[PDB]
């Protein structure tokens, strides 16, 4: 309804909350899609770029909770190319690092990266939940490989 | 009778080595060993100003 009224901002507040609740409920793909919409709405707006970095990160995290590491990689490449502020950001590097850990099947390396990112930028509850899910998916894959 | 047997005297050369100031001490001496504690401070500025930008 806000999007129909050209309320980009209130629309975005609602869609942040919707995407967060969907990702917490295991609906990672739809949450990633809402984050795609939110990203597309926040491109080019000087005022929202800070959310934009955050946005990219969350999208990748959902894509890592869905075990689609390729989706995380293309999201991170996309953000690096279209937003210079995201390219050089801690969030982009962290998402590179999580993708690298997921592709390697090294849950400990992921936990190390989470601790490192935590020390410089506190992981809120949502990120902790999704990151724990990603770790669990890794550990489950080794347990099957063993 | 006689001939030659030992001669020279005025003729010799010498090289020359060299030590170095002591204060030099280990490389860590001002702007070297302090960079350990100066980094924790700089990480503090980074953080406190991360609070600022957020």
């Amino acid at each position: 309804w806000y999007a129909q009224d050209q309320s980009v901002a209130l629309s975005n507040k609602c869609f942040i909350k919707c995407a967060d609740l969907k990702a917490l409920d295991g609906q990672y793909i739809e949450a990633s899609d809402i984050y795609s919409k939110l990203i597309k709405s926040s491109m080019g707006n000087r005022l929202s770029q800070w959310s934009l970095k955050d946005y990219f990160l969350k999208k990748g995290l959902c894509q890592l909770a869905a075990t689609d590491a390729v989706a995380a990689a293309r999201t991170l490449q996309e953000g690096q190319s279209e937003d210079p502020n995201f390219a050089d950001s801690r969030e982009s590097n962290f998402l590179k690092s999580l993708i690298d850990a997921v592709n390697e099947g090294d849950s400990e390396q992921l936990s190390e990266h989470c601790k490192e990112f935590d020390n410089f930028m506190r992981l809120d509850k949502w990120k902790i939940t999704i990151l724990n899910k990603i770790k669990e998916s890794i550990q489950q894959q080794e347990d099957d490989l063993l | 009778e006689v001939e030659a047997a030992i001669s020279d005297v005025g003729g010799q050369q010498i090289f020359s080595q060299a030590l170095l100031n002591a204060n030099r001490r280990g490389e860590a001496k001002t702007a070297l060993a302090e960079v350990q504690a100066r980094h924790q401070e700089l990480l503090k500025l980074e953080k406190s100003m991360a609070e600022l930008t957020q």
